[PDB]
């Protein structure tokens, strides 16, 4: 059982850091921008089944973005923003919309999204929890998690729902 | 922009704003192509009809068709609105597109007709009968 998960979001919101925290329990304060799109694979337990998640990390910077052909086949799409950078929340509608038309799921209203509001360990938060939750609920109840890749807060919990919903979608 | 508004409201199924947009285009109050294609990542190469069919906005599709939207427009994948409606199993939209004389023989960029991309048996069988006749 191979599950394909795409991580999307603006540059610097913490996509690579959330993936590295989940997969290798590691975090770096240094920033190294992602180029293009590539994946790693990780074995995960969903209830009592062991599955393999193929996790695609993507470039947030437009100059390093390539095509979106790799969207096809995704079982779940993860939308990441930075709670201290409100414009990264505002782009979520267009990230989701571009995924839907380019990946073209058969049932777009029920395709599984998960939204992570990352960097809750920082001061100067700008996006309110209630605002993010209301948007998520308005899109047919997208599950919403607040995370810190740096402090490893709710990362495992988020990816457990990601894996569970991708498994349901794949089946 | 009136076309960006049209693409936004068609994708999101805001039927009244679509109707207001069309009745206003009907009177030349605005420069607006009813068959415009999107330029955003959010709608690149899609018409308002494409968007409303894929996302299942029946009333928008009716208003667009009644207002003369071209039924056989193509997107960058070679899909017609019929393809998109057949793909997502929207029987009532497939019927409405046939009512406006949608061509069922159009083959998309990956070599498939609307009949060939559906999973709804009621849609596949119904498009088989029409395509039999239309061909
Ligand atoms: N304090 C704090 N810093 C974080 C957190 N997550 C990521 N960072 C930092 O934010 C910066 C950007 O993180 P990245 O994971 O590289 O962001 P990205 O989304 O992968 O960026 P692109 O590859 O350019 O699209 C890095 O300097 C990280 O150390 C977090 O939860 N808390
Ligand atoms: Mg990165």
């Amino acid at each position: 059982v191979l599950l394909k998960v795409i991580i999307l979001g603006d540059s610097g919101v913490g996509k690579t850091s959330l993936m590295n925290q989940y997969v290798n329990k590691k975090f770096s304060n240094q920033y190294k921008a992602t180029i293009g799109a590539d994946f790693l694979t990780k074995e995960v337990m969903v209830d009592d089944r062991l599955v393999t998640m193929q996790i695609w990390d993507t470039a947030g910077l437009e100059r390093f973005q390539s095509g979106v052909a790799f969207y096809r086949g995704a079982d779940c799409c993860v939308l990441v923003f930075d709670v201290t950078a409100p414009n990264t929340f505002k782009t979520l509608d267009s990230w989701r919309d571009e995924f839907l038309i380019q990946a073209s799921p058969r049932d777009p209203e029920n395709f599984p999204f998960v939204v992570l509001g990352n960097k809750i360990d920082l001061e100067n938060r700008q996006v309110a929890t209630k605002r993010a939750q209301a948007w998520c609920y308005s899109k047919n109840n997208i599950p919403y998690f607040e995370t810190s890749a740096k402090e490893a807060i709710n990362v495992e919990q988020a990816f457990q729902t990601i894996a569970r919903n991708a498994l349901k979608q794949e089946t | 922009s009136a076309e960006q508004q049209l693409l936004h409201h068609a994708r999101n199924g805001n039927a009244e704003e679509v109707r207001q947009l069309l009745e206003t285009m009907a009177r030349n109050e605005v420069i607006a192509d009813i068959n415009c294609k999107g330029r955003s990542k959010s709608n690149l190469g899609w018409t308002p009809l494409h968007l409303a069919c894929y996302f299942g906005h029946r009333q928008v599709v009716q208003d667009l068709l009644k207002a003369g939207a071209e039924v056989n427009v193509l997107n960058d994948m070679g899909d017609t609105p019929l393809h998109r409606a057949a793909f997502t199993g929207r029987k009532e939209l497939v019927m409405l597109l046939l009512e406006y004389n949608a061509d069922t023989t159009i083959v998309n960029g990956s070599g498939q007709t609307a009949k060939e991309v559906t999973h709804a048996e009621e849609i596949r069988s119904m498009l088989e009968a029409v395509e039999r006749t239309q061909q």
